[PDB]
């Protein structure tokens, strides 16, 4: 989650 | 050991050989056909029959310490072998800066050498940082092929990469980009376009 | 003009001139230009010409400074280095010679 | 004969860069470090050949220049590899 | 900087560093900064893609990492290049 909101 | 006890001990090198014992007395001192003919040009000679007999250990051996004492035919000969003898088991570097130091036969050895020898060119780049060079540009030249013609020429790289080009389009704007840093302008105009 | 504007020589035969040999930058049309430049008689495109057809330190001077006065200069630097470089194949050497970078430094 | 292998090993290799150089371009629009290691040893086979065969019972091999070439193959092989294995891979799809 | 603290893990790292200055002057110096003192593909295009992107106030921050710049990030571009021809 944290980590799909940083590629985004 | 006993019936021995100059002559007595090329016998005992010979006879030892057909390893270490044989090498160092005959090193110390100074098939029978090739025997006949050693005889005959009677210490090079004597380890290229040993090498061509033995063809291990003592064999490869022999041959690197003739090789290195001696240091067109002969010279080519032993250099060839030298670095297969290396291959199978630096080698490529030192034997082409020597001989630059037979232009058709290194483009064959060359020829053979081409990922070790890709290596082994970073390598002596690496160190660096004409006829050897050309050479090699146009071994080179006869993703994989792009990227050792810029490693080497390290413009053959743009001209290159530029050549192929007429995602990778992408890649290869950027990666001539760096390199230059009316070009530029020019890549990005098409990147854009 | 008409020439110039759509991007001829003969015409030019008969600072533009160091433009057109830009465009140029073979042998014979070479030894045609110099003919044509000694029929007319920038004078160190000249000298250069000579070299090329062919002291050496002055032609190299000219050279440099023409280079200095942009693509087509880099061009013809080049072609001179080659040139020196088929020569040389010591103190003079070294004086004459007092990607181009990377060459120097091969060179060196 | 080992020769011969090298030389197949020199043409799947060569073979396999091709399909990732075009694979790349296709994306636009694994190797390991082992493959490095191997044309290395690859090259070595090739220096141990070559120096056997220069001192053969009879006179030397003919095969001097074949195997030189061959080596210069292989060094170009290892270096396009290494290139690859050394981040141009991870960076195929992007303009140059 | 977890990761940071924590070979494969700093790539993740450095990539998603990249990623973020993509979506965003000062950030990109910072970046830099990391890349030179770390000092394929993918990593050769993010580096690609910084240069094409590529004040006081970030000049100071160069200034204090070094205790010019574009320079600096030049040269450690072209050393990655070699690396990457190199592998």
């Amino acid at each position: 989650d944290w980590v799909e909101q940083l590629i985004l | 050991e006993n019936v021995e006890c100059e002559v007595q001990e090329f016998m005992f090198a010979m006879t030892l050989f057909s390893f270490d014992q044989s090498y160092e007395i005959f090193q110390l001192h100074d098939i029978w056909k090739d025997l006949l003919c050693t005889f005959t040009v009677p210490h090079s000679a004597f380890y290229y029959q040993l090498s061509l007999l033995f063809d291990q250990e003592f064999a490869l051996k022999c041959i690197s310490k003739s090789a290195e004492y001696s240091l067109q035919d002969f010279k080519e000969k032993q250099h060839i072998h030298y670095l297969n003898l290396l291959i199978h088991f630096e080698v490529l570097d030192v034997l082409r800066l020597g001989h630059e130091c037979r232009t058709n036969f290194l483009q064959l050895l060359l020829q053979e050498d081409i990922d070790f020898f890709s290596t082994l060119l970073r390598l002596c780049n690496a160190h660096s940082d004409k006829i050897v060079d050309s050479i090699l540009s146009q071994n080179l030249r006869s993703c994989f092929k792009k990227l050792y013609c810029f490693r080497m020429l390290n413009a053959a790289a743009e001209v290159l990469y530029q050549y192929i080009l007429m995602i990778r389009k992408r890649k290869c704007y950027l990666m001539v980009i760096n390199v230059l840093s009316v070009t530029l302008t020019d890549l990005r105009d098409e990147l854009r376009g | 003009l008409k020439d110039r504007y759509e991007g001829s020589e003969v015409q030019n035969l008969l600072d533009l001139a160091e433009m057109a040999i830009v465009t140029s930058l073979v042998q014979n049309n070479e030894l045609k230009t110099l003919r044509e430049i000694l029929n007319e008689f920038v004078s160190i495109n000249v000298f250069e010409v000579y070299l090329k057809l062919v002291q050496e330190t002055i032609d190299s001077l000219i050279s440099g400074m023409k280079i200095f006065y942009v693509a087509a200069c880099c061009n013809v630097m080049s072609q001179e280095i080659v040139s020196k470089i088929l020569e040389k194949n010591k103190a003079k050497l070294l004086e004459l010679p007092l990607q181009d970078l990377m060459k120097c430094t091969y060179k060196i | 004969r080992r020769k011969l292998v090298v030389q197949w090993i020199a043409m799947a290799v060569d073979m396999w860069v091709r399909e990732v150089e075009r694979r790349g371009a296709m994306a636009a629009a694994v190797m390991g470090s082992w493959v490095s290691e191997l044309l290395g040893r690859a090259d070595q086979v090739l220096t141990q050949i070559a120096g056997t065969g220069a001192t053969l019972r009879g006179g030397a091999a003919s095969d001097a220049e074949e195997i030189a070439s061959l080596r210069r193959t292989v060094k170009g092989l290892k270096r396009s590899v290494d290139m690859l294995l050394g981040g141009e891979m991870a960076r195929m799809s992007f303009f140059r | 900087v977890l990761s940071q603290f924590y070979d494969r893990e700093d790539w993740g790292q450095a990539l998603r560093l990249l990623l973020l200055l993509i979506e965003f002057h000062y950030l990109v110096l910072l970046v830099a900064k990391f890349l030179y003192p770390i000092f394929e593909d993918s990593v050769a295009t993010v580096i690609e893609v910084i240069e094409t992107k590529w004040s006081n106030l970030y000049e100071t921050i160069i200034e204090a990492d070094k205790s010019a710049t574009l320079l600096k990030n030049l040269r450690k571009k072209l050393n990655f290049k070699l690396c990457q021809a190199f592998m």
